[PDB]
C-alpha cells in the first residue's frame, strides 16, 4: 500500500494486524484484514461447490452396492467386492475403541499379569481368591491348561504386535466388554476378600466354547469356515487377552453367575452387532 | 465522543552582429513549381549527389450506379503519389518514401547571394535510401528455399 | 488484566525483535537457509513462525 | 519524510454499504460482507414520495 | 468507494501541443544510441516521443493540471526507475481525490 | 558480444577464420567488408550474472519520493547522507543486500560486507 | 535406511548424494567458446600448465566452462569422473582437460578432433542439460528428516526410536527402490500409481488406503476404516486402478440406465 | 521485470452507460447508413419516388435501444447490464 | 566400481531369482538361496572380474509336494544372457535347449531387451512357455516390500471349490492382470485364481481372491 515505502517486509507492513478486535482496526491494518476475510469466502464457496459435485461422484460409484444373505459385497451385477463385508461382517453402528491390553507394556508386566503357576512358586496363584485354590496348587490335570493357553496370548502377541506394527493398543471393535464385566459386578455385588467358586477348568473352557458361538458366517464348508477363523481373529484376541483366567479370578473375581450371565451376554450382544445384510 | 451540528451558532458568531534581411519569397514562383526536402539514410558523411554518379535521373517507379468510399482530396491525392521516387545511373540507385511527421512547421532560410535570405515554405520531404549496392535478391528464390 | 495487557506488548515486542533481528542477517547476507529452500523462503518460515507463535 | 499527499479520511474508503454499519474496525470483516448484502434487503421507507 | 469517480475522459490534442512546444522532441527524429538517457513520454497508449529533462517538465505539467488548465482527470506518472512518463486522458479509469 | 558492423553497410560483423594467417577474421555478410580478429575468444555464455543490479542509477537518482534513508558515509566523501534501494535483478534468488547511493557526489556503496 | 544403517547420519548423507540428480549445468558457473589454434598450447596462459603436466592434429575451438567451489563441494565431485564420464559420454574423441581439485579454478576444456563453432553450441548444450552427474533423473534436493519409529524396546515396550528420513520431489520409483543403501521393503511413495505399476494392485489398493487415510487425518475427523477400505476396494477391483468418474465407471458394463 | 500482473486495477477500464450507449448507438447508427442506402439505391434504380419518410425508418434506432435497455441483451453476445433499480431501501 | 556396483546388482538379482522359482514351488535349499556375495564372485566371476551368466543359469525341479499338488509341474529352466540385447540365433539356442531337455516352461532374464523379432519366436512352443524378465527389475523382490501380502496359486480343484461355494461364475470375481508383476512374479496364466492373505486391522486377516484375466 502507498501508505508506505518500498522494500518495507516489516511485519505490520506485510500486513500483521497487532491490534485485537476490542481495540479497534488501522486502515492499513483493516484493508489487509479484509483481504484475507474474502479468501476464505472463495475458498468457502468453492470448497463447497467441489465438494457437493465430489460427493455425489462417488455416491452414483458405490450405488448399489449391497449387504447380501452371506456377508459379501457384491454390486447389482454380482462381482463381489468384499468377500466378507468391511473385511469383518460387523455392522458400522456397533463399534466402540477398545485396549489391546496383550500388545502393550513388558513381557515382565504381560507374564506379571497373565502367568499364573501351581506346581511351582513364581508367580503362584494365591489360593484364596477361590475355593479349590487351596488344593489346586501343584495340579498336573490343570497347570498344562494354564500352561495351553498362555502359550496362546503369547501367540497373539507376536501375531498382533505384527498386524499393529507400531503397538497401538486401541482400536475399534464390537461389542465392548469393559461394560459388560462392569454390569456384572454391578448386578452380583462382587464381595471382595472371598473365595469365588469358579474353577480354572471354569474358565478356560467356558470360554472356548464361547468363542464357536459367534458364528458371523453359517456355513459348514471349509471356505466358509475359514473366514469365520477370520473374521473374528482380532475380536478373539482381545477376547482372551481381556478374559484371561488371573484377571477375571484375580481382579474383575466374578461369581458362576457372573461369570455365565457375563457369556451367555457377550454371545448376544455380538449376534447383534453382526452386519446387516441388504445395508446399502 | 458525540455528534454536534449547530456550529453554524459558532460559525456564523465565530465569522559584433551582423544583420542579415530576408523576404518573404513571391508567390508565383511557388504557384508554379513544386520544391520538397532530400533526406538520406546513407550514413555516409555528405553523400553528395555530385560525387555520387552521373547521370542522375530522379523520377517515380453504361452500368448502374454504385457507391463511392469518401477520402479528402489531398489524401487521394498523395496516395495516388504511391510512385517511389528514383534517382539512377543508368552505378548506385536512391529511393524513398513519404514520412508525414515533421512536414508541416517548417521553413528555409535560402542563403541567397547576398548575406540576406529569404523564407521558403516545405511542401515535402523524403528519405532516399540506397539499395541493391551488394544486390542480393532471392524474390522467391530463398523464399521456397526458407520452408526448409 | 491492565498489566497482562502489558506483557501482550512485550511479546509483541520480542517478535519484532525477533523479526527486526532476523531481517538484518539476511540482509548481511549472513543468513543459510538449510538445504532444500531458497533464502527468502527460508527467510519467510523464519518471520511467520515467530509471528504465530507470539500472537499464540 | 517524502509524504506527498495525505489521505482526505480513511474512512472513506468504505462503499455505501460498510458505512452503515456502527465500528466496522472492530468486527471480522465476513461479518461486514454479510452485513453489507443484509441492508439491502432491510425494509425501510425507500423514497418519500 | 463513497469518495470516488470516473475519468469521463477528453481529447488529448491540446495535451500533445503543449509536450510538442515544450522539448518533447518528435520521435522519427529520436536517434538512442547518442541520447541513452531519453524519458519515453506515452499517451494513452501511443509513445509519441521521448524527452530529456523530465524533472521540470513533470511539475510544469502538475501546475498546469492544478491550475485548472489541464483538466484534473488527467493523470501523470513518473516511472523514475524506467526512464517513462506516462499519462492517460481516458474515459472509464477510477481515482479518488487526496 | 561487443562486435562490430560493417562500414558502407553497417551490417554485423560475422567472424571468418583466417586459415593462411592462422586466424580469425570479421565480415559484413551484405558486402565485401571483413576485419581481423582483436581478441582470441570468440562468444561465451556467462550462466551467472552480478551485472545491472545499480540500474536506474543517475546523477538524479535522489529526487525519487520513495526510498527510505540513513546515514552511512561515503567510503570516498566521508559523506553521510545517502539512499538505498534493493538488487535491481529483480531476479527470484536473489539475496536481500542493500544498495545505497552518496548523496553528495552518488557514490555507489552497498550494504553486504562479505565482498566489496 | 539400512535397518542396521537406521537413524546413521554419514550414511544418510552417503545415500543423500547417491539419489539426488546432478546435471552438468545445475552447478557450472559460466561457459566461454574460444579460439585455440594450437591443438597443444592453449591461448590464455593458465591452462598451459594443465596442459603439459596431462601432455607430460586437433580442432582450435577449445570451449571452456567454470564450476563453483562450493557447489562442486555440495555435491562433492572431482572433475577426473566428470571427464570420464563426459569422455566415455561421447568417446575418446573429445579432448576434455579438466583443472585439478587443487586447482581454485575448476576449468574444463576440450577440443575436436564448415564451422565447428555451431555443433560445439549444440555439444555444449547438451553436455550442460542432458550430462547427469550422479543421482536419479528427476529427483532433487534430497532433504533429510528425523522421525520417530515406535519400535519394541528389547523389554516388550515400544519407544520412540529417532532416525533418519530421505524425503524427495520427484518421483523415479523403480529406480530408487534398487538403491543401495536404502530398505525396499518400506519404500513409500506420495503418488501411487507407480506402486501399483511396480508392485502390483494390492500393494497399490493398500498404498491407495494410506494415501485417503492422510487425507482426513491432516484435516483432523475420522471416518471408520469400513468406509474408505470399502471405496478403495472398488476402484481396483477391475484389475489396476480406476478413476471414479465418467471414463472410470461408466466403461464398465453396468446396466445402461445406470 | 515480473510477469504483468493482469489484475492491478489500473488497468481496468469502467464502460459507464455513457461509453455503452456510444457502441450501442454507434452500431445502430450504421443500421440506418445501410438501409437508407440501399431503398435510396432502389427508387432510383427503379426511377421511383424519393421520398423521405420511407428512406429513414425511424425505429432503427429507438427500437433498438428501448429494447436493448429493456433487457441487458446488448446487440445477443452480452447480458447482465440493465436490470430493473432495487429500490428496497435508500441503501439498496 | 561399476563394475563393482554391476557384480552385486547381479548378485541380488541372482537371489531375488532363487526366490521366484522358490515359490512357484521348486526345490531349492535356504542357504543356496542365500550365498552371500562373496561366493558368488568366485563361484561365477571369472578370475579377472567378469561374472559368467552363461554358467550361472540353471535348472529348477519343483519339490515333490509341488508336484503333488499339480501334476503337470514339470521341470524348469532360467536363463540370463551375456549379450545386452538379445540376439533371435542366441535365444534359438534357448527354446531347442529347452525342447532337447524339454522344460515345461522356461524363463529368460536379458539386461536391456531383445531383438524383437525374437519375442515373436518365443510363444512357439505351447505347451512350453518362456518368461523373459530384465535383470534390472529382479533386483528387487517386490513381494519382500511391506504391502505385497500373499499370493497363492490354486489347485483348479480349489478354485473348481470355490465358486460351488459362493454360487458364482469366474466371470464376476475381482481380478488382477496378468500385466501386474505380481501376475509375472507367479506367471499367472488366465483363469488362474490367487488366495490373498491379508494381514487386515480390523480382523488380523482378511483373504481376498482375484482371477488372472
Ligand atoms: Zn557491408
Ligand atoms: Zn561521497
Amino acid at each position: 500500500l502507498p501508505h508506505f515505502s518500498k522494500d518495507d517486509y516489516s511485519p505490520e507492513s506485510k500486513g500483521f494486524v497487532e491490534n485485537s478486535y476490542l481495540r479497534g482496526l488501522t486502515p492499513q491494518e483493516f484493508f489487509f484484514h479484509a483481504m484475507g476475510g474474502r479468501e476464505g469466502l472463495i475458498d468457502t464457496a468453492v470448497k463447497t461447490a467441489e465438494t457437493g459435485y465430489i460427493q455425489r461422484r462417488l455416491v452414483k460409484a458405490l450405488e448399489d452396492i449391497m449387504v447380501h444373505y452371506d456377508n459379501t459385497t457384491r454390486n447389482s451385477l454380482g462381482n463381489v467386492i468384499q468377500f466378507i463385508y468391511g473385511e469383518d461382517g460387523m455392522d458400522a453402528a456397533h463399534i466402540e475403541k477398545q485396549s489391546l491390553d496383550t500388545i502393550g507394556g513388558s513381557d515382565a508386566a504381560f507374564e506379571k499379569r497373565y502367568r499364573v503357576d501351581l506346581l511351582n512358586t513364581d508367580h503362584t496363584l494365591d489360593p484364596s481368591l477361590l475355593e479349590s485354590g487351596s488344593e489346586i496348587l501343584g495340579d498336573l490335570k490343570l497347570q498344562v491348561l494354564l500352561d495351553e493357553e498362555y502359550k496362546q496370548l503369547v501367540k497373539d502377541r507376536k501375531f498382533l504386535r505384527e498386524v499393529f506394527v507400531d503397538g497401538e493398543a486401541n482400536w475399534p471393535l464390537p461389542v465392548n466388554i469393559r461394560r459388560i464385566i462392569q454390569n456384572a459386578q454391578q448386578t452380583f455385588h462382587i464381595d471382595h476378600t472371598k473365595p469365588s467358586d469358579l474353577t480354572i477348568k471354569d474358565i478356560v473352557l467356558g470360554v472356548k466354547d464361547l468363542q464357536e458361538n459367534l458364528l458371523v458366517l453359517r456355513g459348514k464348508n471349509e471356505i466358509i469356515q475359514n473366514a469365520q477363523r477370520d473374521a473374528v481373529t482380532l475380536f478373539c484376541c482381545l477376547l482372551r487377552s481381556r478374559l484371561a483366567t488371573r484377571r477375571v479370578l484375580q481382579e474383575y473375581r466374578l461369581t458362576k453367575q457372573a461369570f455365565d450371565w457375563v457369556l451367555s451376554n457377550i454371545e448376544a450382544q455380538f449376534l447383534r452387532s453382526v452386519v446387516h445384510p441388504g445395508e446399502m | 465522543f458525540i455528534k454536534r451540528d449547530r456550529m453554524r451558532r459558532n460559525f456564523l458568531r465565530m465569522r559584433e552582429y551582423n544583420e542579415f534581411p530576408l523576404r518573404a519569397i513571391p508567390k508565383e514562383d511557388l504557384e508554379n513549381m513544386r520544391t520538397h526536402l532530400l533526406k538520406f539514410q546513407s550514413k555516409k558523411k555528405i553523400n553528395p549527389v555530385t560525387d555520387f554518379h552521373l547521370p542522375v535521373r530522379l523520377h517515380r517507379k453504361r452500368k448502374t450506379r454504385q457507391l463511392k468510399v469518401l477520402d479528402e482530396n489531398a489524401k487521394k491525392l498523395r496516395f495516388e503519389e504511391f510512385y517511389p521516387w528514383v534517382m539512377e545511373d543508368f552505378y548506385n540507385t536512391w529511393v524513398g518514401s513519404y514520412e508525414a511527421g515533421n512536414s508541416d512547421s517548417y521553413v528555409l532560410l535560402s542563403v541567397e547571394d547576398d548575406g540576406s535570405f529569404t523564407m521558403i515554405p516545405a511542401d515535402k520531404v523524403y528519405k532516399f535510401t540506397a539499395r541493391n549496392k551488394y544486390a542480393t535478391l532471392t524474390i522467391d528464390e530463398a523464399e521456397k528455399r526458407m520452408d526448409k | 488484566d491492565g498489566p497482562t495487557m502489558r506483557e501482550i506488548t512485550e511479546t509483541i515486542a520480542e517478535a519484532k525483535k525477533k523479526v527486526l533481528d532476523v531481517t538484518k542477517e539476511a540482509q548481511a547476507n549472513l543468513l543459510t537457509a538449510k538445504h532444500g529452500m531458497t533464502l527468502r523462503e527460508s527467510f519467510e518460515d523464519n518471520v511467520v513462525r515467530f509471528l504465530n507463535e507470539a500472537r499464540d | 519524510t517524502t509524504f506527498t499527499h495525505c489521505e482526505i479520511h480513511p474512512s472513506m474508503i468504505l462503499g455505501v454499504a460498510a458505512s452503515i454499519i456502527p465500528f466496522p474496525d472492530h468486527n471480522q470483516s465476513p461479518r461486514n460482507t454479510y452485513q453489507s448484502a443484509m441492508g439491502k434487503q432491510a425494509m425501510g421507507v425507500f423514497l418519500t414520495n | 468507494s463513497l469518495m470516488s469517480c470516473i475519468s469521463v475522459g477528453t481529447d488529448p490534442m491540446p495535451i500533445i501541443t503543449f509536450l510538442s512546444e515544450w522539448g518533447m522532441e518528435p520521435l522519427e527524429d529520436y536517434v538512442p544510441h547518442q541520447s541513452p538517457d531519453a524519458t519515453r513520454v506515452f499517451v494513452n497508449g501511443v509513445w509519441h516521443g521521448v524527452h530529456r529533462n523530465p524533472a521540470r517538465l513533470m511539475e510544469t505539467l502538475r501546475t498546469l493540471r492544478r491550475k485548472g488548465d489541464i483538466n484534473p482527470e488527467v493523470s501523470m506518472i513518473r516511472d523514475i526507475r524506467e526512464k517513462e512518463l506516462k499519462i492517460f486522458t481516458d474515459a472509464g479509469r477510477v481515482y479518488r481525490p487526496l | 558480444t561487443t562486435f562490430r558492423f560493417c562500414r558502407d553497410c553497417n551490417n554485423m560483423l560475422y567472424p571468418r577464420e583466417d586459415k593462411e594467417n592462422n586466424r580469425l577474421l570479421f565480415e559484413c555478410r551484405t558486402c565485401s567488408y571483413v576485419e581481423e580478429a582483436g581478441s582470441p575468444l570468440v562468444y561465451r555464455h556467462e550462466l551467472i550474472t552480478n551485472i545491472g543490479e545499480t540500474a536506474g542509477v543517475v546523477q538524479d537518482i535522489g529526487s525519487d519520493p520513495t526510498l527510505p534513508r540513513s546515514d552511512r558515509e561515503c567510503p570516498k566523501c566521508h559523506s553521510r547522507e545517502n539512499v538505498f534501494f534493493q538488487s535491481q535483478q529483480r531476479r527470484k534468488d536473489t539475496s536481500m543486500v542493500l544498495f545505497f547511493v552518496c548523496l553528495s557526489c552518488s557514490h555507489i556503496f552497498t550494504s553486504d560486507q562479505k565482498n566489496k | 535406511l539400512e535397518p542396521g544403517h537406521a537413524a546413521d547420519q554419514e550414511q544418510a548423507k552417503l545415500i543423500r548424494s547417491a539419489i539426488e540428480h546432478t546435471t552438468l549445468k545445475s552447478v557450472t558457473i559460466a561457459s566461454e567458446i574460444y579460439y585455440d589454434p594450437d591443438p597443444r598450447s592453449t591461448v590464455i596462459p593458465e591452462d598451459e600448465e594443465i596442459i603439459q603436466l596431462h601432455f607430460s592434429q586437433q580442432s582450435p575451438w577449445l570451449l571452456r566452462l567454470e564450476l563453483d567451489r562450493a557447489a562442486m563441494n555440495d555435491k562433492d565431485l572431482t572433475m577426473g569422473q566428470v571427464g570420464e564420464r563426459i569422455k566415455q559420454t561421447f568417446k575418446n574423441d573429445l579432448f576434455v582437460i579438466w583443472s585439478e581439485d587443487n586447482d581454485e579454478k575448476l576449468i574444463i576444456r576440450c577440443r575436436v578432433v564448415a564451422e565447428e563453432d555451431h555443433m560445439l553450441k549444440k555439444i555444449e548444450n547438451t553436455m550442460l542439460e542432458n550430462i547427469t552427474l550422479r543421482g536419479v533423473e528427476n529427483i532433487e534436493r534430497v532433504v533429510m528428516m528425523k522421525y520417530d519409529r515406535k519400535v519394541p524396546s528389547p523389554t516388550g515396550e515400544y519407544v520412540k526410536e529417532p532416525e533418519w528420513v530421505l524425503e524427495t520431489d520427484g518421483v523415479n520409483l523403480s529406480e530408487v527402490m534398487t538403491v543401495p543403501g536404502i530398505d525396499p521393503t518400506r519404500i513409500y511413495t506420495n503418488s501411487f500409481i507407480d506402486i501399483m505399476e511396480v508392485l502390483g494392485i494390492e500393494a497399490g489398493r493398500a498404498a491407495l488406503y494410506k494415501e485417503v487415510y492422510n487425507v482426513i487425518a491432516s484435516d483432523g475427523s475420522y471416518v471408520n476404516y469400513r468406509h474408505m477400505a470399502l471405496l478403495v476396494d472398488v476402484m481396483t477391483t477391475q484389475g489396476g486402478l480406476t478413476s471414479v468418474t465418467r471414463h472410470g465407471f461408466n466403461r464398465s458394463n453396468t446396466g445402461a440406465l445406470m | 521485470k515480473d510477469q504483468d500482473d493482469r489484475d492491478h486495477f489500473g488497468k481496468k477500464r469502467l464502460d459507464l452507460a455513457g461509453p455503452l450507449l456510444a457502441q450501442l448507438f454507434k452500431t445502430l447508427f450504421k443500421k440506418l447508413t445501410k438501409d437508407i442506402f440501399r431503398y435510396m439505391q432502389r427508387t432510383v434504380e427503379e426511377a421511383h419516388d424519393f421520398n423521405m419518410k420511407l428512406a429513414i425508418n425511424a425505429k432503427t434506432i429507438t427500437s433498438g435501444l428501448k429494447y436493448a435497455l429493456a433487457t441487458g441483451n446488448w446487440g445477443s453476445s452480452r447480458a447482465g447490464v440493465s436490470q430493473v433499480l432495487n429500490r428496497y431501501t435508500y441503501s439498496s | 566400481q561399476e563394475n563393482e556396483r554391476n557384480i552385486s546388482r547381479l548378485w541380488r538379482a541372482f537371489r531375488t531369482v532363487k526366490e521366484m522359482v522358490k515359490d512357484r514351488g521348486y526345490f531349492i535349499t535356504q542357504e543356496e538361496v542365500e550365498l552371500p556375495l562373496e561366493d558368488f564372485k568366485a563361484k561365477y566371476c571369472d578370475s579377472m572380474g567378469r561374472p559368467q551368466r552363461k554358467m550361472m543359469s540353471f535348472q529348477a525341479n519343483p519339490t515333490e509336494e509341488s508336484i503333488s499338488k499339480f501334476p503337470d509341474m514339470g521341470s524348469l529352466w532360467v536363463e540370463f544372457c551375456d549379450e545386452p540385447s538379445v540376439g533371435v540365433k542366441t535365444m534359438k539356442t534357448f527354446v531347442i535347449h529347452i525342447q532337447e531337455k524339454n522344460f515345461q516352461t522356461g524363463i529368460f532374464v536379458y539386461q536391456n531387451n531383445i531383438t524383437p523379432s525374437a519375442m515373436k519366436l518365443v510363444p512357439s512352443i505351447p505347451p512350453a512357455t518362456i518368461e523373459t524378465f530384465n535383470e534390472a527389475a529382479l533386483v528387487v523382490n517386490i513381494t519382500h516390500h511391506e504391502l505385497v501380502p500373499k499370493h497363492i496359486r490354486l489347485s483348479s480343484d480349489e478354485k473348481r471349490e470355490l465358486l460351488k461355494r459362493y454360487r458364482l461364475k469366474e466371470s464376476q470375481l475381482p481380478r488382477i492382470q496378468r500385466a501386474d508383476p505380481v501376475a509375472l512374479y507367479l506367471g499367472l496364466k488366465r483363469g488362474e485364481v490367487v488366495k490373498i492373505i491379508r494381514k487386515s486391522e480390523t480382523s488380523g486377516r482378511y483373504a481376498s481372491y482375484r482371477i488372472c484375466m
